[PDB]
Parts: C-alpha cells; sequence; structure tokens
C-alpha cells in the first residue's frame, strides 16, 4: 500500500527513534559594497573639473573606439555556434546515464 | 564642459546609432541566452 503499510512501518521506525572569506561571508548578510556613483552625473556649474575630463571625455573617446561593429554580428554568431557544440555534449551524457540506469534496473527485475 | 557637450552629443548620437543598429544582437542575444 502506497498509503497504509508505509504509514504503518514509518510509525514503527519512529518508535525506535523515540527510544534512541571574511569580507565575502560578511557581505552575504545581504549588502553589496557601493561603487563609484560619480562619473554619470557631474555638473557644469558644480565643483570639480577633473570629473569633466578626469571622468567623461577620455572614457567617451575610449567608448566610441570600443563601441563597435567592424566585425559586427560575425563575432557573435561564431560564439553562438560554439554554444551548440557545448549543449549537445551534455544531452549525449544524459542518454548514456539513462541507458546504464535502466540497464541496472533491468538486471534487478529478473 | 561645452567641448564635452559637443562630444556627448556627437559621440552619444553615434553610440545610440551603433547600439540600435547592433541591438545587443537582441535576436542573437535571445538565441544565445535561450541556449545558455
Amino acid at each position: 500500500i502506497p498509503d497504509g503499510y508505509k504509514n504503518e512501518i514509518d510509525q514503527l521506525v519512529k518508535k525506535e527513534f523515540a527510544n534512541i572569506t571574511l569580507f565575502l561571508e560578511e557581505y552575504r548578510r545581504k549588502y553589496p559594497r557601493i561603487d563609484t556613483s560619480r562619473y554619470i552625473p557631474n555638473e557644469s556649474s558644480e565643483v570639480s573639473l577633473l570629473g569633466i575630463v578626469d571622468s567623461y571625455l577620455k572614457h567617451q573617446e575610449i567608448v566610441l573606439d570600443t563601441l563597435l561593429p567592424q566585425t559586427v554580428s560575425n563575432q557573435w554568431r561564431i560564439n553562438n555556434d560554439y554554444i551548440r557544440q557545448t549543449c549537445t555534449i551534455v544531452e549525449e551524457m544524459n542518454i548514456q546515464q539513462r541507458k546504464q540506469i535502466n540497464d541496472l534496473e533491468i538486471y534487478r527485475k529478473r | 564642459t561645452e567641448v564635452l557637450l559637443e562630444s556627448i552629443q556627437s559621440k552619444v548620437e553615434s553610440i545610440e546609432q551603433l547600439q540600435r543598429k547592433l541591438q545587443h544582437v537582441q535576436p542573437l542575444e535571445q538565441q544565445n541566452n535561450e541556449m545558455c
């Protein structure tokens, strides 16, 4: 009985039981360390010149040189093909485990 | 600051054009993200 004998035996087993890094782990408490929230805002009228040039121009020039297209979609789709080779390998192992698992149960059945 | 206002305008308009054209591979991203 998948509802009586298991419940019965469980009670009999129950009755016999009645008889018988520092920085990382601390951050886990649930707060990430704040980063530099400075570069994005700034102010023309406001304080500090370096922020204008020591924050925005050079990074924007590096951005415009970095922000690209020369290769475009070819570099992306080349990596997409690699992901498909990686995926099929896992499912082949899913099969190999599936066959040997059923094979062991098959021997028990006899 | 005005020089940068020129750059922010010229560079960001090019970045917005580059970004919208690229679209984060948004179809290739979904292709890549749904696979992974």
